[PDB]
């Protein structure tokens, strides 16, 4: 594997492990493997989508009040980002493997190798660091879920069958999650099963719903590093035009140097275009979710009084899901600062004193590379920091508007 | 150069030596009130009008505390840039405003001075600062404006003789004054951000204390504050939006001096750097800090805009 | 017939057979058709004025409550889509004219045969793919409209008009029941079918501007100085004027799409803001699953999908739009001539301007409008719910 | 008196017999001609603020119900808009003139003297178009308000000395605006010259307001018809270029030709920045008050029930607001739309077929007018369409708030 895959392949293993479907970039074709490997990742998307289905059948069929049904209902939402990401990876593996194969033959230029070598390597140490922090922040977050249980009361707001507006606080068994079973959990073999279960749902859903995220971000991240090295590598590309005391070796050596920073740049360009179309309906489903998450969760918050567990969830829940958007927003607006730049590189250099193939190069550059490559949201909203703090705005003016008027 | 003298001299591109440690020292005496500030509150027994006057004095030292090594940091990034402006003045304009600017600062600050020298240490140390960087914003807007318009002289000058070593100069200029706007959007993207969020977080704070202010629990109390510092973040921040909207008129001049008639008798080399310049400058000189923010009179109007429906909910709320 | 009319002749069939006010696109000229013609036409048009001030009037002699009368105002608004869809097509015929014959004579280019062929049966597919969506979802909604009204002394009419006779007992019921299935039928088909022209129109200039971006690549690797002389000059300067030629012609046929359907696209937007504001508050009343709720979930869902259709096209314009300097920079202009270079420096500086259709240049249509507006309904919506 | 001075002759003539403060473009510069103009201006001005002032005067001292209030509020800040205009033009003549002197040697090329012909009777067909509309709304707007007052019960509402919280309706004279005056007012020879000036008062601030409207506007007219021109000479400008089967004297032409329509050009930028630099604070105060005057009348037709006379008048006053703020901003809108057509335009001609000179022509004027020429309210906001639309927007939504609310 060389190129984009060896530049992510931890990222790979770890998806390949995780269970989720895909099928490429294997040493092992054979029957039996390829046999195990399907059965092993339809085992466990029926588990997930089971115990799915469990937590969502907790939600209407045991909830009464308002307060058990915003907390079912942010629950549910919360894992329908991992729900939706499944079943969009597991039935749109064409468009990562394109995306995936872009930078396949591309070989950097003898003159410039030393930079993209420089850059590759920067690019590395940015994709390993990320992939770090999303490992640090997923095992926080399922440690975190698996202690906080331990740290309240079970007890669940029942109507009491003999009066008529009165209700009791019934014991339910210390679980992770609040969902029905078709056996028994209250104690024993049936408990631990159920704790087990959940751990590792909330786990390999936390998993995968970043995997995703750590991918696109992966993706950016070596966009922006391929622009600048364009950028770097324009001075010493306009400095070989110098018409200082043109032999045809020069000009044949400008015409090819120009010609391998068109392919790459054209390059970088299409593959924003394929980061585009591969990701776009993820983040517009992911955006859909998280509007819905955001405002239940602020009006949880507006309810909220101390410190406690019902504060330290709804602190959690409305911390992870301005995270999960903030780190794609963040590498959006890089993305988009990163190609506006270009000009201003392009512009900056000596270029007056260049020959008229240069001049023109450099004329066509700052006429193309004028507006930003935007990676847009299914073409509904544009990824940037822009979005990101627009809905951070609307969610702290609902918050002010909610506790104003109540 | 009355207060970019002291500027230099407290920032330490110049020969002071002990300056530069007094401004240090600065540091610490804000440092002194502000952890004594937040010990009322935390040990000390006092009544509702203390604390939030102490909350709005631990706010005000937050802000100086966090303005002089706030602004230290970019020492070198000061020093190349005032090295810079130091060839060419600012307009006569930009003068008699800062010159206006400095004397309302210190005059504005003796009025609450004897408006009623153990709380007054605090008061001038406050004010001195809060000119300081409303005039260097101006200072180096105007010397970045003068530097265009010479540009745009000699591009004009270029357009006369055919001159392509007086066009290659021109060029070189804008080279360097696009430098110097990179220089200086490093240097002010952070204090600015600073006042913006210092500005909203005061217009909170005085709407809230304005309504709950008529009934009178604030008789000789922080209304003075809730005056002195909304009035102070609200002129530093007009006149960041301003000057930083004045920056988005300097492409268009060159632009539109580009377009002369003498384009038509170069000889093909004149022509593809016009071309090229025309292309570059086609695009406005954008003051973005924060990736989100562009400062400018369109975002000025867009704070107003937050504030009145903010006041507007409040009140149909109220009524 | 041949090109865009020939293009659009299903569509055209179905408007001249709609009862719409067409003039053209026939071929039995004679004394007489055109006077059965009219008077069809007419006919068409007092029925649904009568049954339009019919509604109107029991809706404003009928309405003692503000539920009922925010229902009548729900149907009155969601009929009168068609009854300004109408007369727009009646009274500005010369407009839409004009955008039919912008593409009436242009000739292919013999190099580019292929390509435009291609494209142009692209185009049409996609066409007949659209008029195919467009009619389904009118005679579901059509049929819908007649299987709630059963699931209800007031008649069990799918429409609360009011009627000269008595539609209570007898024939008159039946002859109500059938007018208005007549009415509902046509003034839906009017509406859809004056989107399903406009969705035409924008898909068009889209394929044309993908088959010129296609036939941009080889336009320069045919002037590529590899190992000119005069006839490779001459097929290169004849190739690229043909290139702007083409492109000029999008771009006109762009203006006279948004000259054509600016207005009419304003007053569908400004109607429907207020019947979506109005259904916005008519769903915070639910009380389950019933024949109410049904009711307001389907004009919702058909509002909706009303903008929807003609927005997405057009941000899909306005987003494709902007890659013919992409394309540009995609055949190899390094390997051109100066005129080649000078060319596509000009092509990218126009290109640097993308298509965008304006409602009068009130706004902009696309998905950001679309998007606009149902953050904007959703929050009114909430705002509601909070508030109740 | 040539130019953009006979152009704008009769609103010239207007301003000059409605008591503006002005002193150029008079045939009659004598010692005591001049002496009675400024006296006359300056009784104008006089009776204005007087009337002005009792108007603020009377509403302080005599609201009492926050209806009364609001409608006292609503008048004065619908009249501050006339006050704010004549002071602005009164202290600012010199950018007028500055702005009316820019057409002032102009003169057209000898091969599109026809075309400059028939925009400059274009010019003046709309601009004689406005005149009308602008004289025709202002009469009619005023005999409005003479009959409004008379069809209503002349009764304010007043507490009670007698009773704690009770409230009766003292009889109030019958007059078009209410206001204080320091003579008897109530009846007889002081009530009808109270209602005479009142009358004067009314038509003479709508029409200082209106002919500053109608004179932006026919500035934003002229250059919009300058523009188009432009735009309609390219087609014989680059036609007289070709090479088809260049002699000297047919190259000279050209030449000239391009020089004149480079200066043309120039001229037109520099008007449309002479008019952003003159008409600028007045809108951006026109637009301060008109936000609070709006959403004043918000709120208050949240109180409008059936049809009478409070409903009347709140929707004259809201359609007066809308159609002030349409007027600049339509014109606004076609001057940045008309600007920045001029580069489809110009690539819509015959360029290729035409020498190298032409194409470097069309290649500059493509890259020069790409940004659209912009007048702009004191670099606040971009007076256009999208301006008009967020105002009814706001207001729109405001007022649905409160009825929602109330
Ligand atoms: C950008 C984020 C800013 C936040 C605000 C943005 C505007 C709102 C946009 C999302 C729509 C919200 C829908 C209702 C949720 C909030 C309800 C609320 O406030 O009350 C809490 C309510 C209850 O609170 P309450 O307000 O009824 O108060 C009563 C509370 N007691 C009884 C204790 C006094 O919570 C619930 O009832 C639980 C959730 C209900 C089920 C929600 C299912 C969602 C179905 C999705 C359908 C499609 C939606 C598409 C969304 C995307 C559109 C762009
Ligand atoms: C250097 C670069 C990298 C560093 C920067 C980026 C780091 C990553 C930033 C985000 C990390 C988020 C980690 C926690 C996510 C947990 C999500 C979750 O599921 O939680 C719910 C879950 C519980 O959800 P539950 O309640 O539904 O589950 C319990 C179920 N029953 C009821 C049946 C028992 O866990 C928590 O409640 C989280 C506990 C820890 C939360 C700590 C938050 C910080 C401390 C308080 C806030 C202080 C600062 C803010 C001040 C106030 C601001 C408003
Ligand atoms: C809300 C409570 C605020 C309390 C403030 C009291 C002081 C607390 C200390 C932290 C607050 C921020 C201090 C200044 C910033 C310090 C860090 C820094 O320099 O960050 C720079 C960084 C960016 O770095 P940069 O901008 O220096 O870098 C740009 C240069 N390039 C591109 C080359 C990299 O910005 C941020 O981290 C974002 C700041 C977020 C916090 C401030 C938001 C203020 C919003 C106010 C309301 C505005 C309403 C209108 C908005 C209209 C448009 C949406
Ligand atoms: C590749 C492209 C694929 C997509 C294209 C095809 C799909 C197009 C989708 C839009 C279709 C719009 C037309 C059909 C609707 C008919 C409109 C109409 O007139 O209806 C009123 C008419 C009736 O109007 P009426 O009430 O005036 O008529 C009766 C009048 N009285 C009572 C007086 C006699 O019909 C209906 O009521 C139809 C309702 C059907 C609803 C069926 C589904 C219900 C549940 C939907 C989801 C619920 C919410 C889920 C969450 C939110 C959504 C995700
Ligand atoms: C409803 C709100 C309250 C009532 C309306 C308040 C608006 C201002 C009313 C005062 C009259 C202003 C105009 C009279 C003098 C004009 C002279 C002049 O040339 O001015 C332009 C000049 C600028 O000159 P220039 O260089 O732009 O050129 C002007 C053009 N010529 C040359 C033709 C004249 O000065 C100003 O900018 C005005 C300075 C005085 C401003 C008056 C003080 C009040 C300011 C507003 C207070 C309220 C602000 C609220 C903000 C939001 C808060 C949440
Ligand atoms: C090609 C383009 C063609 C032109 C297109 C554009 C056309 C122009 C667009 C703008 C239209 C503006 C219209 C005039 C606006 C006037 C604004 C104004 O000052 O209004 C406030 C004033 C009145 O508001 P007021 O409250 O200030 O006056 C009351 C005065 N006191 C308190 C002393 C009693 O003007 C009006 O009178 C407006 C009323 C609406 C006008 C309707 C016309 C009929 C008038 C007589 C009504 C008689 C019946 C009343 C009683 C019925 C029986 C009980």
């Amino acid at each position: 594997k060389d190129g984009l895959i060896k530049d992510l392949w931890p990222n790979i293993r770890l998806i390949q492990l995780s269970g989720l479907f895909i099928s490429e970039y294997y040493d092992d074709y054979s029957g039996l493997a390829v046999l195990f490997r399907k059965i092993y990742s339809w085992i466990t998307a029926i588990i997930i989508y089971s115990q799915f289905i469990f937590i969502v059948i907790f939600m209407v069929t045991k909830s009464n009040d308002s307060d058990q049904l915003a907390a079912g209902v942010v629950t549910t939402l919360f894992f329908t980002h991992s729900m939706i990401k499944f079943v969009y990876f597991s039935t749109g593996t064409k468009s990562f493997y394109r995306t995936l194969s872009c930078w396949n033959n591309t070989s950097p230029h003898p003159l410039f190798a030393e930079s993209h070598s420089r850059f590759h390597a920067k690019s590395l140490s940015r994709m390993r660091q990320l992939l770090i922090i999303v490992s640090i922040v997923t095992i926080f977050t399922t440690i975190s879920w698996t202690t906080i249980t331990f740290f309240g009361e079970s007890v669940w707001k029942v109507p009491d069958p003999e009066t008529f507006n009165q209700t009791m606080y019934v014991p339910v068994p210390r679980l992770m999650l609040h969902s029905w079973y078709p056996w028994d959990s209250g104690h024993g073999l049936g408990y631990i099963v159920a704790f087990v279960l959940q751990f590792y749902w909330v786990f390999i859903t936390l998993s995968h719903s970043n995997l995703m995220e750590l991918l696109f971000s992966s993706f950016l991240v070596h966009a922006c590093e391929q622009l600048q090295h364009l950028k770097e590598i324009l001075n010493p590309l306009i400095e070989l035009s110098a018409t200082l005391d043109l032999t045809s070796n020069q000009e044949v050596l400008v015409r090819s140097a120009i010609k391998y920073w068109v392919e790459r740049h054209k390059h970088v360009v299409k593959y924003v275009s394929l980061i585009t179309e591969c990701y776009g309906s993820a983040l517009l489903f992911h955006m859909l979710v998280s509007t819905v998450i955001l405002t239940i969760l602020a009006y949880q918050a507006t309810k909220i009084n101390g410190v406690n567990v019902f504060a330290f969830s709804t602190i959690g829940y409305l911390m992870y899901s301005f995270a999960q958007i903030f780190m794609f927003c963040i590498h959006g607006n890089e993305l988009i600062e990163e190609s506006s730049s270009v000009m201003e590189a392009a512009y900056g250099c000596h270029w007056y004193d260049g020959s008229e193939e240069a001049k023109t190069f450099v004329q066509i550059v700052c006429q193309q590379c004028q507006k930003p490559l935007i990676v847009s949201g299914a073409k509904f909203f544009n990824v940037s920091l822009d979005l990101f703090a627009s809905v951070l705005g609307a969610v702290v003016t609902y918050f002010m508007v909610l506790v104003q008027l109540k | 150069i009355d207060t970019i003298n002291m500027f230099l001299q407290m920032t330490g591109c110049t020969d002071s030596k002990a300056m530069l440690y007094l401004t240090y020292f600065e540091f610490l005496i804000t440092f002194y009130y502000l952890i004594a500030t937040y010990a009322s509150i935390v040990h000390f027994e006092q009544s509702v009008t203390i604390q939030l006057f102490a909350l709005l004095c631990m706010l005000i030292e937050c802000v100086i505390l966090l303005n002089i090594t706030f602004r230290l940091y970019h020492k070198n990034h000061i020093r190349e840039m005032h090295q810079y402006s130091r060839r060419l003045g600012i307009p006569d304009s930009y003068r008699s405003v800062i010159n206006v600017i400095t004397k309302y600062h210190l005059i504005a600050s003796n009025i609450f001075v004897v408006f009623p020298l153990v709380y007054a240490i605090s008061v001038y140390i406050a004010h001195v600062e809060l000119c300081f960087i409303n005039t260097t914003f101006i200072y180096y807007v105007g010397v970045l404006k003068h530097r265009l318009e010479t540009i745009v002289q000699t591009i004009g000058e270029a357009f006369a003789d055919n001159d392509e070593q007086k066009f290659k100069y021109a060029i070189i200029q804008h080279q360097k004054l696009l430098s110097y706007f990179n220089t200086m959007k490093i240097v002010f993207s952070k204090p600015i951000l600073l006042s913006m969020s210092f500005n909203a977080i005061y217009f909170g704070l005085t709407t809230s204390f304005v309504i709950q202010a008529i009934r009178g629990y604030i008789n000789q109390a922080i209304l003075s504050i809730c005056i002195a510092s909304s009035a102070a973040a609200v002129i530093n921040i007009t006149i960041y939006t301003f000057y930083g909207s004045e920056l988005m008129d300097l492409h268009d001049k060159i632009l539109h001096v580009l377009f002369d008639n003498a384009f038509f008798y170069v000889s093909k080399s004149f022509k593809s750097s016009i071309l090229i310049m025309m292309t570059r400058v086609t695009i406005p000189l954008k003051f973005t800090v924060g990736y989100i923010f562009t400062i400018n009179l369109n975002l000025l109007l867009k704070i107003l805009k937050m504030s009145y429906t903010v006041l507007n909910v409040l009140l149909s709320s109220e009524t």
